[PDB]
């Protein structure tokens, strides 16, 4: 038969933690109407419960440690997750999860790096020579601590950001110092 | 204004890349996940991404299919992208989805003919999802850019009984939009359904494209022995609504056909020979089906 895919979520859905359940509940409905594969928002801690989840706080927290104030992710927890998806394969229907590794956001604390400007029409021309700023660099996962993966981010593993914390000012920066 | 204050991943970081590597295998084995959409694609090193695609399902021994968000309404982008990155994955048919906008906007005024070029499923049909709208074109969302309701079940008829590309469906479009403007999309579930039907019971066998006029436009399907029953007549209109005399296969000749959008009653008998004459109304969608 054909393949169909369908987006499951939409961005104004509402933040009850009922996503998971109502994808779960909806298997018979997709399998008769011929989807044969789902699209998943992302499953993984945002930077607040309400993330839609591009927010990319966290990826080894699918909504089950303790973080940015909530255990489950907007949609639910992992055990709902993992109970939707239990669903959608008893009925051969596939689960395509949804991989936001462009940035990471709501990082636990600021570190003090050394940086340019760039344009921001050629954001390569440095329009500045280096200085000290604080950038939301830090993620060291409280909440979960080395569950799944003992690996903490610094600014170093980062190109840069938008948002210099000491002065909070709105410019492009880009670490130096080898970043 | 939170994003501003996000981290760009630097994948030049030896541990870094050796790290997303590593996190994809996990995701993909804690949750049995089968696929991937990738995000922001045009923000991050080609090459990389390649590579990662490459690593996942090397290290979990599964087809893993993966389409890449690389939004950019050009298909020479688009393709260079699929040449770096190997063909190895598909991308979102970025410009279908700003022709079905821009033919929805025109009322009638748009070249329906123009469907046919300057897309990811015209050059690369199985390295194509083909949608209509998603999260980042309803609308208020940064994208916005969102297919006009009355247009919107033409452009499902297209990208779902068309031989060519890998159609998505939206949850948005089914059950509506929850945001709060005046122009939240509803829930087209109803409209959308025996057009689902059609793609999954009826949409087999060759296909015949009769783009041949500014307005009204239409295709086949032959049908398919492995699927009793199958073959289609699909109508769109831009503006006024007409017939056209559309080939079937000689193979289902003397049969009739209904419009299963119910948007017409009326039966077509296809001749001896395979043909019909179908009819659609204006603004509307017809797809006859046996």
């Amino acid at each position: 038969l054909n393949g169909t895919l369908m987006q499951y979520f939409e961005w104004y859905m509402p933040n009850d933690g009922q996503h998971w359940k109502r994808l779960q509940n909806d298997s018979a409905y997709l399998a008769e109407h011929g989807i044969t594969a789902v699209w998943i928002p992302p499953a993984y801690k945002g930077t607040s419960q309400a993330d839609v989840g591009y927010g990319a706080y966290d990826l080894y927290d699918l909504g089950e440690f303790h973080q940015k104030g909530t255990v489950r992710t907007k949609y639910g927890t992992k055990g709902e997750l993992q109970s939707a998806i239990k669903s959608l394969h008893s009925r051969d229907i596939n689960v395509y999860g949804d991989v936001v590794i462009n940035h990471k956001g709501g990082a636990d604390a600021t570190e003090d790096v050394t940086a340019v400007e760039v344009d921001p029409a050629d954001r390569n021309r440095v329009i500045s020579g280096e200085h000290l700023i604080k950038a939301w660099t830090h993620f060291h996962f409280p909440g979960r601590g080395s569950t799944y993966s003992d690996f903490k981010w610094h600014w170093y593993h980062f190109d840069g950001t938008d948002w210099d914390e000491s002065r909070k000012l709105n410019r492009i920066y880009k670490f130096q110092g080898k970043a | 204004y939170d994003y501003l204050m996000y981290a760009d991943i630097d994948y030049d970081h030896p541990d870094v890349a050796a790290e997303i590597k590593r996190w994809g295998t996990w995701y993909a084995n804690e949750l049995q996940l089968d696929g991937f959409r990738l995000d922001a694609v045009k923000h991050i090193k080609f090459s990389f991404l390649r590579d990662w695609v490459n690593h996942v399902r090397e290290k979990t021994g599964k087809e893993m299919f993966t389409v890449a968000e690389y939004w950019q309404n050009d298909l020479g982008a688009l393709e260079n992208y699929l040449n770096k990155t190997n063909f190895n994955h598909s991308v979102f048919d970025v410009p279908l989805h700003y022709q079905f906008h821009a033919a929805s906007t025109q009322g009638g005024g748009y070249d329906m003919r123009k469907l046919l070029n300057s897309t990811v499923v015209s050059k690369h049909p199985l390295k194509a999802v083909t949608f209509v709208d998603n999260h980042d074109t309803q609308p208020g969302q940064s994208l916005e850019s969102t297919v006009q309701t009355w247009f919107k079940p033409l452009a499902y008829a297209f990208i779902l009984t068309r031989e060519s590309g890998y159609p998505q469906v939206f949850y948005g479009d089914m059950y509506g939009t929850k945001g709060d403007s005046q122009r939240e999309i509803p829930a087209l579930k109803h409209k959308i359904e025996p057009i689902l039907k059609a793609r999954k019971q009826y949409a087999y066998g060759a296909q015949h494209d009769y783009f041949d006029h500014h307005d009204i436009v239409g295709w086949t399907r032959e049908g398919d022995s492995s699927v009793a029953n199958s073959g289609l007549a699909a109508l769109i209109t831009d503006g006024p609504g007409g017939a056209k005399r559309m080939y079937v296969g000689r193979q289902n000749a003397g049969e009739t056909w209904h419009d299963i959008t119910g948007n017409r009653s009326e039966p077509v008998v296809i001749n001896s020979e395979g043909w019909g004459e179908f009819h659609v109304n204006g603004g509307s969608v017809s797809i006859y089906v046996q």
